[PDB]
């Protein structure tokens, strides 16, 4: 399965911007064949408590292509465990061989390819590996109990 | 006043759209087409066809 | 659609375009049982005066 995602036409100030954008996951909510990229799209970075558990709602998906028409993307785990693929980091800690990697929505916001044409912006989810994650939830939710 | 001829360019930007249809097909009829799910008799053909 | 005022920000420099998109516009609502919000994403034509 091959998920599919049209594109309305755009800019060519923005189209470039969104070619470089090849190895990164975004997350659907449901998982038809087709798709419009309007539908996958989160709003600006606010409360990354709420979306860490957004996360958790919908199964992610990264994209491969990007055509001057379609932009294609793979269903990340519904039936496989091994179809193998690349996707490219974004996280501040160089993630090494061996270890999981888990996501993790981003921090201080500025982390959007604003796109005026569609007047849409997109938020790609950060990549950090396990024993990381783990840490930063720990301090995010910790805060959270300060806050009675 | 008098008014000098005025000229003017323009340029218009396509629009791009896309078609879709389906087409499944069944295993048992790609087993028998191609022959993987064959059979010597003379029933086999009276399916295959 | 009285009390917003963010259409002014999208400035208008033509009389035209205001009636090429009045036939045009696209439906804020849905089809079920009640009147609720569309998602602004698929997108359906409807025409208002």
């Amino acid at each position: 399965m091959e998920v599919d995602i049209a594109l309305p036409t755009l800019s060519p100030g923005d189209l470039s911007a969104l070619q470089r954008c090849e190895g990164r996951v975004v997350f659907l909510e449901t998982l038809r064949r087709h798709a419009t990229l309007r539908e996958v799209a989160l709003p600006c970075g606010g409360d990354v408590l709420a979306a860490m558990a957004a996360y958790r709602r919908r199964f992610a998906a990264v994209i491969t292509r990007v055509t001057p028409h379609r932009m294609l993307a793979t269903p990340l785990g519904v039936g496989g465990r091994g179809q193998s693929l690349v996707l490219q980091n974004t996280g501040p800690f160089d993630l090494t061989n061996g270890d999981h990697v888990c996501l993790v929505p981003p921090l201080l916001g500025d982390e959007c390819l604003r796109l005026t044409s569609a007047n849409l912006e997109l938020r790609f989810p950060m990549t950090l590996p396990l024993a990381q994650a783990r840490e930063l939830t720990a301090r995010v939710v910790a805060r959270a109990a300060e806050t009675l | 006043p008098a008014d000098q001829p005025v000229h003017n360019y323009m340029i218009k930007r396509l629009d791009r759209r896309s078609l879709n249809a389906a087409f499944s097909i069944a295993v048992e009829a790609l087993g028998l087409i191609s022959g993987e799910n064959l059979d010597g008799t003379h029933i086999s053909s009276a399916m295959r066809l | 659609k009285f009390f917003t005022p963010a259409e002014a920000v999208a400035k208008s420099r033509g009389l035209a375009r205001l009636i090429a998109d009045t036939g045009a516009a696209a439906s804020p609502t849905s089809n079920g049982e009640y009147q609720f919000k569309r998602p602004v994403g698929a997108g359906e034509l409807v025409e208002d005066p």
